[PDB]
């Protein structure tokens, strides 16, 4: 009790006393580095302390050590809420995120700010940890918050890069706009009920909550990039793949998903909302995988990969399958965290390149590239016996096994299908065929830490999803009894993938001409969103506003 | 990016194996001096695919103006190294 | 139409500049000249107790750095959790709560001593 | 860095004060 | 800073080290074999643990469907 | 410190105003033109196209390489709107009226199958689901006072 | 409140038989000392406000700025030497002399406990503003600015101060507490309406409301740098202390009064907002910001809820402190490029490596950073205003989305890019520079700590 | 560095796939002008590209290989207790 | 689904109402028909604390494997034993509930052929 | 505008990326390649202007369908990837001046080499101006070319901007 508590809260305790550490002291100089990293290391053995505990006597326990405000008859305080979401969530934010500070060193050798960097790299993760364990919309805001403002500057990294101050700002734009739907909540909860705290509106149990859970929505669709607030996620790739990795492919747009799981109880009960959510998760799930397959730049098929991904995140908040979701985006955190990083060994290989047109053969010339890219693919294509089938499989059975949307539910099946056509292109592309890579080839994987990095999260694409699956507490029903074709339609419908996909990749090499398809230039352009939205508001609001 | 440096030299042996790789340059015509328009008998078509190919051979792209100006090597020695500030 | 006369030489006019100007940066070795700036006794030791090498001399140095932030960054606070919470955060009511434990048949209770009863007769299906 | 030298020169504003 | 510890190359094909060659080959080596393992382990997962029911073989006989003439 | 005149003045109504105004300006007279008289009063600053400054070619030198800009130049009256972060008219492979079409015509679709889709929507063959106590009503935090009516689900 | 009057007083015989040389030792030094002694007056309790004597009376509405006001006055100082510098010392102390006055003319008009006696102070301060704008002010090019006071004056002030006299025949006495319990209902009627207006209309000019924001944007243009500080730091709060003072003596007649003014809040935030894109200059859109940002304090004043109060009072305090900051900020390139352009100096981070931190610092609580008191106030506006109407939500949806753009507008456009490649004068950020910044936004987030001060006594 | 270069001789379209591209040019009454810039790409052992089954059936032996084992050490392991 | 059509292509008023139903009585076609005793209690379950979504019928069923998973530790496939009672048990639940989505369906089609004389 | 002649080169320069970002494939691009080629070639040799005129016209439109909505770009170039991300780390030349003598200190050979572009940036300076206005053309430049040196050891006009610039990757 006493141990669970304190171990609880000494994590992110441990990580603030580094950052003092760029106030005062000059103490060590030249290893900032390596310095910050092992704090995560730490961090991540110290709160699975808590989660073994967490796991055997399921002790969530609440701590509020210091009060701040307290107004009238709503009372502010630092509340702790330590639940079944963080206590799981954040080792795999930690340990993700090892992989990343450890490799970073390398990637980002030759950048001056690299104490910079690690300084504000981490402070990142003190947004997220505060984030999670928010008891209270207050609490839980300012982190809601924190994140926009590391995102801004992680994205706009290089200031000097034109588009990266737009990109960051470009983010942030539709950032602002979902607090619009987090704070009617605070206002909603604030006018009809009397407190923010995440424990009174489930002890009242509001018998009427439509308008707030819109906000949610809403408030969902800006952080997790959804259909509609969707533009924003691919500019935020101008960064460094890191920045684009730990935070637009592990949790930063996840945490839309997090809250709805953080209020599964209200969403739940009128399925109209849960009729809201898998609307947005069904339309943007097929809208996001299908621009990607025609994409050039590796790093804008890897974030709709993820955008596509995040549709079927939301969709299982839309079945009142809240613990399942928290799963997809853990077990998805396991890899897709990875595949960045094994696409950065492609980018750093090819000395800072993106465009596949120029790749080709790095099975030989980088096959241990080709040892990690292929497996975290295999989980994302939901291959069985690995991460993403742990929830994959277990949650795709649940898509089209209970009252659904026939229209709507059609939507997932093709979401599987398209997730895995897209990934032979990258491999074909980039590791096997001839060689398309420039005439100097500076193919040298000789670092320690990339190899020791990609070794790391290996072990996690594979290992954890069955250990996850066979470790989560029971928090829902097991539903197993189901026709065998839609037992295993992602099986059924994602090998098609392959028999279409494999054709095209044969249809590359042949000597064939090219037709300019509608089907293609609506889809490569990303459907007009981006480029009509970016040059029809702008206009509006900067030509009107003089009136 | 670890320490490629490069050298004036260099560039010079750079050049001509791209003009050697050029099919229709001779190896025993093919020289600094040698002017594509009299001395290789290369013509704009020509140039052209040469400084496409020396596009590929240092990644970066040549405007449309500076590769116009290219009729011999020397004067892409002169450019590369300038563009690349290669001062050794 | 190549570099006209103007331009051929010009070029050279200015890239004998430019690239001398690249020259201009180099750098003396005694460069970047900065104070020694003081070294705490903390340094002193371990500037010339770690020169050796190997394995086993630098894993306590590791383990120093391991050890010495462990104290410092995690037995410390920690501690001084435990006070915060023991004697300030529970003395007030309703300030740290927990999920009451699950109970299942046939547990006995400590500070009661009773015993929760087990469950019915099971049909004993093919299990 | 990589080679004997090469050191080159490092332009920025009057940091001293 | 170990002293050129691979050089490079024009136009051939990079230097081949044998930390990676083993190291890589060591790790692709072991990346089938969590895939056999596990699918021979609990092959019980890959097509369904238990069987359907087939819809159309039920009978009124356990569904307790009244007789058509009643 | 500029001479009064060399600031923006007001509509040259005649040409004559013309040929002195756009020597203050530098402009070519031909090219030169102020905007429409009339209560408007923009003065006589230069008409220019209202377009796009990310048209002029970066590669081309200025003395503002970034903005492109050459020093002297007649500035536009929504330059500060039409900077390359700000308002940009960078021709499309796909033309606007049909890019606008298309646009809609996916969308307009998307909402409408939805309806159908939430008009028809989704359910197994099965029917409702069966809970004892009637529906957990005293679990719920139902009222001691009334009896719940009962619900009671029969073996089948 | 003599304790805190008479130091500043001394401080005019300070300047003038003070080292020659040593002027600017000695009134920083003695000036800050005030600052310190400044805390005092936080001896607040829960239900009686702190009163003194008959004439000056402090409380949670007036306190912090009391203690903010002080604050001010010595890094006006320490801003204005560089510049001040070229002026001789015959004339020199002529601008210290000036303000000092105005923070006797401005403590006092916070401890006022008669309206009256509010009302003349208050007056008075123009004086010390318009002198310090007009004869030092860098730009002298006959604006014809008199036109604005002069419709001020007749539309505002006047009407203002006939409109008190009335009040305190009838009820008897015009002291703040007295209102207090002889505060009597307004009934609907046509001459309360002209009554209503004349209490608060002169006020409007000043927060400034929208359509009276004429004269704000081109003061700054004139006024050097001491006196723009001043003007959004203290003179701004002016009208939203007398406002939310005077407004308690007009129920329940303001309700139908309200709406006007609240349209014009509330849709004059995104209008105002948004302008702040096509803003040229960089102290206008500085100036604008302030404009939308007092908007929300009117509505909470207008909705006259208990918790709406609380913001206002959280909201005044939040932006003062960053906008004064502000004006520094951007005035620390007028005194480097000699000029207010936005667009002609960019990519200040690689020259001025620190100063690109600050506005990355100070930009953050523009644009509402939690947990700082800027979003505290804000957020309050929004829980307040909503109840008042769930369709306000919408407004201020847009408005702290536009926020942002214009918070991070000026940030990018000025700290990053190619520095101008004729600019060759950009010299080191100056020690002086460095602390006098450092001072702003220390106490704004310290106050962080510890914001049930600036919660008013509603809290 | 010196940086010793490879023949240009040596990377020729002959024995590659890029002979049978000038054929057809060749048969349109054409030539490819660049065919032995291309050759290195099909030469010096990056000709040989392995398809995406090949990708699929990477260490298979060596994966099966110790899948008998695995598989055998619990039959007799079994009968052995 | 093939049932499908019938109801949004065929004749949807022999289809249920997977909602409304049970429509006819429960007693219909079916004399003396068992109370589903439950195994149990109203306080067990308040004891064993899940969440209500699992304190259907087979709840005693599912009350072992919980207890053997808390006693597990750090086992967690112990209880396979147990879980093939309730989850298998539960399979009957899921027939025995498509009973009820069919049984009415007949009596639909009991009525109108049997109404579809009476009129005609 | 540019003449007739370099719009051609311009889009022929241009026209085949485009193609190989189609093709992709090495081969398979140089085959369509030397199609391409087989095009300008047979149009080599018009010599009517309007002829030519139509015969461009087509080019464009023809272009404008077959461009690809992702071509493959040079990082260090207008939509690439590398453009504008290491401006910064160019510093400007004039900022030494204002260097504390201790950072000064540490490069004394440097500031003795920068003496030797200072004074020849000022010795130079009242010759070259002089050059160049029996060189400008009366009542303004016609053209923005710039003349060389013309004596022995003379710097060109207008040299010390271009010269004292950054480098492309400083550090
Ligand atoms: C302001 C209110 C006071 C009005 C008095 C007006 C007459 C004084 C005046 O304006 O003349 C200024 C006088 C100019 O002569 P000056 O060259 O400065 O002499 C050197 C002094 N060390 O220089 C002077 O400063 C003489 C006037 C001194 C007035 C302030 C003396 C400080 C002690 C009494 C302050 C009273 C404040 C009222
Ligand atoms: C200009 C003059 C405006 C008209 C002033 C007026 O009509 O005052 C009438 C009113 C007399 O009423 P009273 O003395 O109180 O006794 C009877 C009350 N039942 O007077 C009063 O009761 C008190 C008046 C308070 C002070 C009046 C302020 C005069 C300015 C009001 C108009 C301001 C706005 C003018 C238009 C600007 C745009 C709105
Ligand atoms: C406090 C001590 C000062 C000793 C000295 O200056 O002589 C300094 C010297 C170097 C520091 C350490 C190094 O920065 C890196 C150590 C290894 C891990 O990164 C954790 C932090 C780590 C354990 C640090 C803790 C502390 O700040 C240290 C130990
Ligand atoms: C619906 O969810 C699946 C629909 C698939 C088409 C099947 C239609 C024909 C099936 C007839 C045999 C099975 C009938 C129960």
């Amino acid at each position: 009790m006493n141990m669970f508590s304190s171990l609880s809260l000494v994590t992110l305790l441990l990580l603030t006393m580094p950052i003092m550490m760029m106030s005062f002291n000059t103490y060590k100089p030249s290893n900032y580095p390596l310095y910050v990293k092992t704090a995560i290391s730490y961090a991540f053995i110290t709160s699975m302390i808590p989660t073994m505990m967490f796991i055997h006597s399921g002790q969530e326990l609440i701590i509020s050590n210091w009060h701040w405000l307290t107004i009238q008859t709503l009372k502010l305080s630092l509340s702790f809420k330590m639940d079944y979401f963080s206590m799981m969530f954040i080792p795999v934010a930690l340990f993700v995120t090892w992989s990343i500070m450890e490799f970073s060193m390398w990637y980002m050798y030759s950048d001056p700010n690299i104490n910079k960097f690690f300084k504000y790299l981490l402070l990142f993760l003190i947004t997220m940890l505060i984030l999670v364990t928010a008891n209270n919309l207050f609490q839980l805001f300012i982190g809601w918050e924190g994140v926009g403002i590391m995102s801004f500057l992680l994205i706009g990294w290089w200031y000097g890069r034109a588009d990266a101050n737009t990109a960051a700002l470009q983010a942030i734009l539709y950032n602002r706009i979902g607090d619009i739907g987090f704070i009617l909540a605070m206002a909603w909860f604030l006018t009809n009920l009397n407190t923010w705290d995440l424990q009174q509106i489930f002890m009242l149990n509001p018998s009427d909550s439509n308008m707030p859970l819109i906000g949610l929505a809403l408030a969902a669709t800006g952080k997790s990039a959804q259909f509609g607030l969707h533009p924003w996620l691919p500019s935020a790739m101008e960064g460094p793949t890191p920045v684009s990795a730990l935070l637009h492919s592990s949790t930063m747009v996840v945490a839309g998903i997090f809250l709805l799981i953080r209020f599964y109880p209200l969403t739940e009960n009128n399925k109209y909302i849960q009729s809201i959510t898998l609307c947005l998760g069904a339309i943007t799930t097929l809208f996001t995988a299908m621009c990607a397959l025609t994409q050039n730049d590796i790093k804008k098929i890897i974030a709709f990969s993820t955008s596509s991904q995040l549709g079927l995140m939301m969709v299982t908040i839309g079945i009142n399958q809240p613990y399942l979701a928290f799963l997809h985006i853990c077990t998805h955190a396991f890899f897709k965290a990875m595949l960045f990083m094994c696409s950065g060994s492609i980018i750093h290989s090819l000395n800072d390149e993106q465009d596949i047109r120029k790749m080709g053969g790095l099975f030989k010339a980088m096959p241990f590239t080709t040892t990690a890219l292929i497996v975290g693919s295999l989980a994302l294509t939901g291959m069985p016996f690995l991460t993403g089938f742990y929830s994959k499989d277990l949650i795709i059975e649940a898509a089209n096994t209970s009252y659904t949307n026939a229209w709507a539910l059609l939507m997932t099946l093709i979401a599987t299908s398209f997730t895995a056509i897209y990934s032979t292109r990258i491999i074909f592309f980039a590791l096997l065929g001839q060689p398309r890579f420039p005439t100097l080839v500076n193919i040298n994987e000789n670092n320690p830490l990339l190899i020791n990095s990609i070794k790391r999260l290996l072990i996690g694409s594979l290992f954890a999803g069955y250990i996850i699956s066979n470790n989560i507490p029971p928090t829902t029903i097991p539903q197993m009894t189901m026709p065998y074709y839609l037992k295993t339609t992602a099986l059924i419908v994602t090998i098609l993938g392959f028999i279409l996909a494999l054709e095209i990749s044969n249809m590359t090499k042949n000597l064939k001409y090219h037709y300019p398809s509608n089907a293609f230039k609506f889809s490569t352009l990303l459907g007009y969103f981006p480029t009509i939205m970016h040059r029809l508001a702008p206009y509006m609001n900067l030509s009107m506003s003089q009136k | 990016s670890d320490a490629p440096p490069l050298t004036l030299e260099g560039i010079k042996d750079r050049v001509l194996y791209v003009l050697k790789l050029y099919d229709k340059i001779d190896p025993e015509k093919l020289s600094v001096n040698s002017h594509f328009m009299k001395d290789l008998g290369l013509d704009s078509l020509d140039q052209v695919e040469i400084i496409m190919a020396m596009e590929d051979e240092f990644g970066f792209e040549i405007p449309d103006i500076d590769a116009e100006k290219l009729m011999c090597p020397q004067e892409i020695v002169d450019y590369i190294a300038d563009k690349k500030d290669v001062y050794e | 139409s190549g570099y006209t006369p103007e331009e051929k030489l010009r070029l050279q006019q200015l890239r004998e500049l430019r690239r001398r100007w690249l020259k201009d940066q180099e750098l003396s070795p005694r460069e970047p000249v900065l104070p020694p700036q003081r070294v705490s006794p903390v340094e002193r030791f371990w500037n010339k107790f770690l020169q050796d090498g190997a394995l086993w001399k630098n894993v306590i140095y590791k383990t120093y750095r391991h050890s010495i932030f462990a104290f410092t960054h995690v037995l410390i606070p920690v501690w001084i959790i435990h006070y915060y919470l023991k004697y300030h955060v529970t003395t007030k009511p309703y300030t740290i709560v927990e999920k009451k434990p699950r109970i299942f048949p046939g547990d006995t209770i400590l500070e009661t001593g009773e015993v929760i009863p087990p469950m019915k007769e099971f049909p004993d299906q093919h299990h | 860095s990589g080679d004997h030298g090469k050191r080159l020169f490092i332009i920025k504003p009057s940091g001293f004060y | 800073g170990g002293g050129a510890h691979i050089e490079p190359r024009y136009r051939q094909f990079p230097q081949l080290t044998r930390s990676q060659v083993i190291q890589a080959e060591f790790f692709s080596a072991t990346m089938w074999f969590w895939i056999l393992w596990r699918f021979w382990h609990d092959s019980d997962a890959v097509l369904g643990h238990f069987p359907y029911p087939d819809p159309s073989q039920w009978t009124d006989e356990e569904l307790g469907i009244p007789p058509d003439d009643e | 410190h500029i001479t009064k005149d060399m600031l923006p003045g007001p509509y040259p109504k005649t040409p004559e105003e013309r040929a002195a105004a756009a020597k203050k300006y530098n402009m070519r007279v031909e090219d030169y033109e102020p905007y429409p008289d009339d209560g408007t009063g923009y003065g006589d600053y230069p008409k220019l196209p209202d377009r796009s400054q990310q048209e002029r070619d970066p590669w081309y030198d200025w003395d503002h390489p970034d903005l492109r800009l050459n020093w002297g130049e007649p500035m536009h009256w929504d330059l500060d709107m039409y900077i390359r972060n700000r308002v940009d008219t960078s021709p499309t492979p796909v033309n606007w009226n049909l890019m606008c079409k298309h646009l809609f015509g996916f969308v307009a679709f998307m909402l409408f199958m939805f309806w159908v889709g939430e008009t028809y929507p989704a359910y197994q063959p099965v029917g409702p689901k069966q809970y004892p106590y009637n529906n957990l009503y005293l679990e719920r935090g139902g009222d001691p006072n009334k009896e719940p009516e009962p619900v009671v689900h029969y073996e089948i | 409140m003599l304790k805190y009057i008479i130091p500043t007083i001394m401080l005019m015989p300070l300047t003038w038989l003070s080292k020659n040389n040593m002027i600017w030792v000695n009134s920083t030094a003695h000036s800050l000392l005030i600052s310190f002694t400044s805390l005092l007056l936080m001896n607040q309790f829960g239900d009686n406000s702190l009163n003194f004597s008959l004439l000056f009376f402090s409380d949670s509405l007036s306190t912090p700025l009391l203690i903010l006001t002080m604050w001010l006055l010595p890094l006006m100082l320490m801003a204005s030497q560089h510049h001040l510098s070229k002026e001789n010392l015959t004339r020199k102390k002529l601008f210290i002399t000036m303000l000092i006055s105005l923070q006797l003319f401005l403590i006092m008009t916070f401890t006022a406990m008669e309206l009256i006696l509010f009302y003349i102070l208050f007056e008075a301060t123009l004086v010390p503003t318009l002198i310090i704008i007009t004869r030092w002010g860098n730009q002298t090019e006959r604006l014809n600015a008199g036109l604005y006071f002069l419709f001020y004056t007749l539309a505002g002030s006047l009407p203002l101060l006939v409109a008190l006299i009335y009040i305190q025949n009838t009820v008897g006495s015009l002291n703040f507490l007295m209102l207090q319990y002889w505060v009597q209902p307004v009934h609907n009627s046509w001459s309360n309406v002209f009554m209503w207006l004349a209490c608060m209309m002169a006020f409007m000019v000043k927060m400034p409301l929208y359509g009276l924001h004429l004269w704000l944007p081109k003061a700054h243009v004139e006024a050097p740098i001491a006196g723009s500080m001043v003007l959004a730091a203290v003179l701004l709060k002016l009208g939203g202390y007398g406002m939310l003072r005077i407004t308690l003596i007009l129920n329940p007649m303001t309700d139908f009064m309200a709406y006007p003014f609240i349209m014009l809040s509330l849709w004059g935030m995104i209008m105002t907002s948004s302008i702040c894109l096509r803003q040229t200059d960089l102290k206008s859109l500085i100036a604008y910001s302030s404009v939308s940002h007092m908007a929300l304090v009117i509505v909470a004043i207008l909705i006259q809820t208990p918790w709406s109060y609380m913001g206002a009072t959280a909201l005044m305090i939040a932006h003062g402190l960053t906008s004064s900051m502000l004006f520094c900020l951007a005035n620390s390139n007028y005194e480097r490029i000699h000029s207010r352009t936005m667009i002609l100096a960019r990519g200040l981070q690689t020259l001025l490596p620190l100063m690109a931190t600050w506005w990355l610092l100070a930009s953050l609580t523009n644009l509402a950073l939690p947990p700082t008191i800027n979003l505290i106030g804000e957020l309050f506006v929004v829980m307040s205003t909503f109840s008042w109407s769930n369709i306000t939500i919408i407004l201020m949806g847009v408005n702290m989305v536009i926020t942002a753009l214009y918070s991070l507008y000026m940030l990018i456009m000025t700290q990053r890019g190619k520095y101008t490649y004729h600019i060759n004068n950009i010299s080191p950020s100056f020690t002086r520079e460095n602390a006098l910044m450092s001072l702003h936004i220390l106490p704004l987030l310290l106050l962080t700590l510890n914001p049930k001060i600036i919660l008013g006594p509603l809290y | 560095s010196k940086m010793e270069l490879p023949d240009y001789k040596q990377w020729k379209i002959e024995g590659t796939p890029l002979e049978t591209v000038q054929e057809k040019l060749a048969a349109r009454g054409l030539r490819d002008p660049w065919g032995r810039n291309e050759a290195w790409r099909y030469m010096g052992g990056f000709a040989n590209n392995v398809s995406f089954v090949g990708a699929l059936l990477k260490g298979f032996k060596w994966g099966f290989a110790a899948f008998v084992v695995a598989i055998g050490a619990e039959y007799y392991l079994e009968s052995q207790k | 689904g093939a049932h499908l059509a019938r109801r949004y292509l065929g004749d949807a008023s022999v289809e249920p109402d997977p909602l409304r139903m049970p429509t006819f009585p429960p007693d219909y076609g079916f004399p003396e028909r068992k109370e589903r005793e439950m195994v149990a209690t109203q306080q067990e379950m308040n004891d064993a604390q899940l969440v209500l979504q699992q304190r259907d019928y087979c709840a005693h069923y599912l009350i072992r494997f919980l207890k053997c998973k808390r006693d597990s530790f750090p086992n967690f496939l112990a209880c396979k034993h147990e879980r093939h009672d309730w989850d298998y048990c539960e399979h009957l639940d899921y027939v025995k509930r498509m009973k009820e989505f069919e049984r009415e369906r007949r009596l639909l089609q009991r009525k109108k052929r049997r109404e579809q004389r009476e009129a005609d | 505008y540019l003449t007739h002649q370099q719009k051609v080169l311009r889009l022929y320069k241009r026209a085949l990326r485009h193609l190989e970002s189609w093709c992709i494939h090495r081969d398979k691009y140089r085959y369509f390649a030397c199609l391409l080629r087989a095009r300008f070639d047979e149009h080599k040799n018009e010599k009517d202007m309007v002829k030519a005129t139509q015969l461009l016209r087509e080019a464009e439109e023809e272009f404008w369908h077959g461009q690809h909505p992702q071509p493959y770009i040079f990082p260090e170039s207008p939509g690439g990837t590398s453009y504008e991300r290491y401006e910064c780390y160019k510093v400007p030349e004039w900022c030494l001046d204002d260097w504390h003598p201790s950072e000064k200190a540490m490069y004394p050979d440097y500031f003795a080499k920068r003496e030797q572009w200072k004074k020849l940036r000022r010795e130079s300076w009242e010759r070259e101006v002089k050059q160049l206005q029996e060189e400008t053309p009366v009542g303004g430049p016609r053209t923005e070319a710039l003349p060389p040196a013309r004596k022995q050891g003379d710097l060109p006009p207008l040299w010390w901007h271009i010269v004292t610039r950054p480098r492309e990757r400083p550090m």
